[PDB]
């Protein structure tokens, strides 16, 4: 995988450095990378595809070195370097996508291409030059068994979950209690939801809880808390739980009252925050609480008072609810975001070649199901898949 | 690795390569003797360079053995006239001029 | 037990020695196993 | 930790083999070892300790090497060198306190102590000798992100947990259908009781499931499974779901049909057992699950058709058992275990010098939490200090 | 086998103390042995696998000797005798297996893969080492037919079987005297009851015995022998021997009386304990004899002889029971023991790559048909598998 | 006893590495050291048995040394080794059986038999080679009066007792509180039972406690608690105190609440855990505390209160248990365990040779008792006599 990336990393410092007119003294260490490359590379025999409609393609180099006694660049070498970069992009081209196609229920952290598999050998050691990308230095670091992290913006941390849990129900659904949430990406929309507007509550004060806990821990994460769920804000006629019959859902909303968000990790508070929206930061945590009141207004003025009586009939169905979303975090574990388009090179190799699903990853490579099920095999798959999407992202455009 | 090999001295791995006819190939900078023989071709005579290592623990002296059958070898009748596909146990690592 | 299984600091043993009600109120709230047991031995203990 | 290891076994090496009498053809390697470990840590200060209780310790090295010049050890020699033994071992032992009394939520791997760190400098790297115990042998081979083993006898997979789910119940308790269960270290107790026997139900056949996920994934496991619960086989007074109550088991025992024993990894059946007893092996997976059913004995002497009647007084309640047992297995993690003494050298460690809650471990290492939540976080730190507990237990008896 | 052990030993001896610092006095001979070793296997081709799902893998074998350094082997040392290490270590792991998953009616001990009839050649002697593993040493004393030992905790010695035997009884099941048993693993737990306690028995005596035969003598065996059966001690519903119908076991547990254990070996009394619990030592027998009484207590209080009544109604069965446990023995045979992972590494190997059934194990590896049906055969293969098993043990986690 | 260990070891490693077609290499030191025990053995004679029926043997040392020229071992090498290693190992038998069997009430540490009183002299010290195994080593702190340290997997610390304690009592034995117990090997099962449910005690609460001594201090022990005591939880038929009547006990099991376990040094509290089960650690502790509560339930349905009148007629007894099991621990002095076999090769030596009952241990090496009186004395001749057994053991299978 070193070996990889710098292929594909001297290939792009050739493409944007051996330009015409530059000075010899702005690409020598590029050149002689670029030979020891060529040289090392030089002899060697590689095959790529066979799986699914990716076409099988042989690789020979026989490539001839680079001049270095110039001092500025003319148009003669740079044709001559293309004419080598051209079949070196087109070589580590496919090795990327065949490494990406594969995948492996035991040690997917290994190469899984015969090509890449060839490129762990020792011979080949002498090309590794830079590795200063995030994915290869988190790749390195992790195989040093030090500290990694990858940096997201609006991580695609909770499982894609739209669903309702009723604590006080009736056949009619006429007079209901609980709390409806949408957990999809990095935003989590909660409501909590009472009929009667806790006419018969202990203290006229209905409390709400909801629970999401996180496949892999965040650290650092800053999060956007707002006091009302906009989208459990409407009228809406949602089917019941068991799918027999739908119900009626006339929401007023009331502010949340005591809100308390509990960032958690193994368990124990590691940051609360109480009646404060906006943003705040979660350090270390791989569990959110969040707990919310509805509060019957003592108060009210007479249009106010009209909407919630003391009897069954309830034309308003008193919310409140809270949006929480991550704008950014960094966790150890590979994930989608919305910045990055790595699970997205991934799918789209995986679809245009038509890879037949493998004993890994989820048909279609659908991110809600591997983000449910995010196992181990699961996650060293998607780290390898990841780093070979970055580095072939390197040069393919 | 002769250059390894003559360093380190010892010859335990090559004496015991040469003594059970084990394929393998030395390595370094090394003279040749250029022999246009049919005949020499055909007595064998370039597997028997390397005893030499053997009997004096050292690989300054080898000297192997480049066939360089042509018409002009004066024993080329013997390719030209008969059935037989010319061979030799042992090859030479060398590079075509460019 | 609290001392083995928390190491509590010098000034939070004295304190409890001397039965200090804020040191004992802030392990409550902190949730200390084994001080809300001792208390709640001592409410049920209450019996009348 | 790897010279850590070594200081340990050299002095260890020392204290065994360097005996009045002996050639010293047995021991000279040894005493290049030895001479070469003083050569090292001459001229170095070390400090140790100012946590908790363990008192602040510091350590200087100037010491002669040990002689080459006898055929035979005599007195004065093995004085010497246990004289200069009984520093370096209390230097030893003070150094693995230390490290077994610290904690990092990052990096838990890495030395904690200054003594570790200092000892973690290159010059140290000279004395390194052989690493051939279990524990330092998983060291080097997890730093070098290789597949690690611990062999368990009866390893502590399970946390506690004594409870049982109902499946049918009234306000009255007296006629219920449900599950008991007991997770415990290595054993699984699960009996399913039903008060009726089975009398409405269809076929007469009463199912019973239980899920047991295990933290870890534990590979070629000896596992005893017999047909019966005798934990849940004698009257009970129970505490009610909710806690206002409680309710009456007075179980009778009978042969539990179908018994199927699955063991799944990542969801998939790896191992099935049907009507099978006794020794079984479990070549891997993360969950077991027991299936069991209560049939009603279709023919009934009269003394069993007194006991099981159709109308609803059921004073005896039928109950089906099982009881599964790990009698050894492997782990890639480190796990608390039987016939290891790690975990309680650690916790007596902490206990002894009183060392304040860290922000890695729960209070007083209590296992039940460790392995409830047995983040990566907690799984190296676990792994660095019982690697360090080894490592003293091999000098300190 | 002799090879395949030394193989083995060298690589982990390799592993273990060629590590980045060490003196290469701690080293050379190990050098010279691993030399050695790679002289002897250079130019030697292998085959292993073939049978079932396991590959066909072939192994050439062309290395270089290892090096020298004058005082302390330093990382460039280390790397390059880790890729010749791996390499041996895969081959070592492919001939262990191919053995396990082989076996020979005739000739069960000779080797059964062509990869270690290979080995078993006379020009790979001169990889020999040293043989001191446990399973190695009792391998070379079985080759030279002298005594052997293995040492067992809990060993499973005792084929499961739960069973009773009715001595005195009707159809209506009311009136029974016998004795029920669960012999599993290590452990004997039999409960003697009679519904009459013993009212009209000659001195009000009823007498028990219990005879269980061992397939193999055991030695110096610590016993553990405790005066109650818990599993036979709640009530129960049994079915019939004819399984036409069940019967209500309800008993009330008495101490017994005249506890007398005898340890026989070829039918003579060896060992005999006499109303004696707690730890005694059976130091050489092949049958254990377990005789007990229910002795009618002549003096009872009202609420004990309301229990026990003169005429038929027997509402309270009068029970008397005994449990043993073999904690620790030593058997000249090989045993599945409750500590040893050699059985799970055999039957995981072969479950893992569907070795079809064989002509001497039962079906997967089955325990309780192994024990038996432990033929002479059958004990000549678990010997050679489990060695050979426990060699790979020394490389793979 | 170091000399002897020494005989031993080298023996076993004559055994092991002085194999066919080994490198002289691997074998040097270890000839030159047989070579030594040789030379130092030569002209001597010892003489060995004559108590019981341990035949009087004589034994005369003339032995050539063993050749040092030979590249590779072959046959004749082995073989003649052998013929050495065979008497020599006889000789060593011999002599560890005659140290076994043998006792003495002052100065039982010291050597027992004229053999090793021979073999203690100076001129022997030469045969010492290396004390690297546990009992040799513990015996050598021990000489040099440095802390001594023994490991056991289910120490057998508890001296057998299975009783009853009846704190109220009458002669109809219908109304009684107390508690039973059984301590055996390494578990403690102890019930509190109370006929009346505790409907008069004071807060409708009934108190029981439960000390252990232990005769020896156990250090960084695993424990095991469980709130239940299965022995305990059945119907019994127990002998009166004065066994003149028999009482009934049938029992039903509540929780155990304010459950409390002390672990004491010398009288002083060390450890304390309320209300915590699973796995616990007792750092250093010579006695247990158990205390718990039979909690009259406030609320119960008609079931559990029919159970529980307000009158005499108690026909269910309410109870409470507890198991506290150790799993591990360590001790200064010997002791029988589950694992190891040294109390069973002794008993086993003394039983087949019909040694007479001497002054120190109990008749037929009785552990109960021995443990029960654990003597000074006793612990002298008992580390002896397991030292000399496991040295016996590294040769006689
Ligand atoms: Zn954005
Ligand atoms: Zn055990």
């Amino acid at each position: 995988m070193d070996v990889l990336y710098s292929l594909s990393k001297t290939l792009k410092d050739a493409r944007d450095k051996i330009v015409e007119g530059t000075l010899y003294s702005n690409v020598s260490d590029l050149i002689q990378q670029f030979n020891q490359m060529i040289i090392t590379m030089n002899g060697n025999e590689f095959q790529t595809g066979g799986i699914g409609n990716l076409p099988i393609r042989n690789w020979n180099f026989n490539f001839g070195l680079l001049g270095t006694t110039l001092l500025n660049l003319d148009a003669n070498y740079v044709e001559t370097a293309r004419n080598t970069i051209d079949y070196f992009v087109d070589f580590v081209d496919n090795v990327c996508m065949d490494e990406m196609v594969r995948e492996s229920q035991r040690n997917g952290i290994a190469p899984q291409s015969d090509s890449l598999r060839k490129l762990s050998a020792i011979k080949f050691k002498r090309i590794n030059f830079d590795n200063s990308s995030e994915y290869i230095e988190n790749w390195n670091l992790q195989n040093r068994r030090q500290r990694t992290g990858f940096t997201f913006h609006k991580p695609n941390i909770f499982p894609y979950s739209a669903s309702f849990t009723l604590n006080r129900s009736q056949p009619a659904h006429d007079n209901l209690m609980g709390t409806m949430w949408l957990n999809a990406g990095s935003e989590i929309q909660v409501a909590g939801f009472d009929y009667s507007c806790a006419i018969n509550a202990p203290a006229n004060i209905q409390q709400f809880e909801h629970i999401v806990p996180l496949r892999r821990v965040l650290t650092t994460a800053t999060i956007t808390l707002l006091p009302d769920a906009e989208r459990f804000s409407f009228p809406r006629v949602i089917n019941s739980a068991d799918g027999a019959t739908t119900w009626f859902f006339n929401p007023v909303i009331l502010r949340p009252n005591n809100v308390e968000v509990e960032f958690l990790l193994n368990g124990q508070i590691i940051n609360t925050y109480q009646a404060r929206f906006g943003t705040i930061v979660a350090r270390n945590f791989d569990t959110i609480r969040l707990s919310f009141q509805l509060m019957r207004p003592p108060n009210m003025t007479p249009a106010v008072a009209v909407l919630f009586p003391n009897a069954q009939p309830f034309e308003h169905h008193a919310t409140v609810g809270l949006t929480l979303r991550i704008e950014s975090a960094v966790c150890e574990s590979v994930l989608a975001d919305a910045s990055e388009t790595l699970l997205a090179n991934v799918t789209s190799v995986r679809q245009e070649y038509a890879i037949p699903v493998g004993p890994v990853f989820p048909p279609g490579m659908n991110w809600t199901d591997l983000i449910t099920n995010y196992s181990p095999s699961r996650e060293d798959n998607l780290q390898r898949v990841f780093t070979v999407a970055s580095i072939r992202s390197m040069l393919i455009k | 690795n002769l250059e390894e090999l003559m360093r380190t001295g010892s010859y335990a791995q090559i004496t015991n390569m040469l003594l059970n006819n084990q394929p393998v190939a030395l390595v370094g900078a090394l003279p040749f003797v250029t022999d246009s023989s049919v005949i020499s071709l055909i007595a064998i005579l370039d597997a028997t360079v390397f005893a030499q290592i053997v009997k004096l623990r050292k690989v300054d002296t080898l000297k192997p053995i480049l066939y360089k059958i042509n018409s002009d070898s004066n024993d080329f009748y013997l390719v030209a006239n008969y059935d037989w596909v010319p061979i030799s146990t042992t090859k030479v690592y060398k590079q075509v001029p460019v | 037990n609290l001392n083995d299984n928390y190491g509590i600091s010098r000034q939070q043993a004295f304190n409890l020695l001397r039965s200090d009600p804020r040191v004992l109120r802030e392990f409550i709230n902190q949730d200390n196993p084994i001080i809300r047991n001792r208390i709640e031995q001592l409410i049920m203990q209450c019996r009348l």
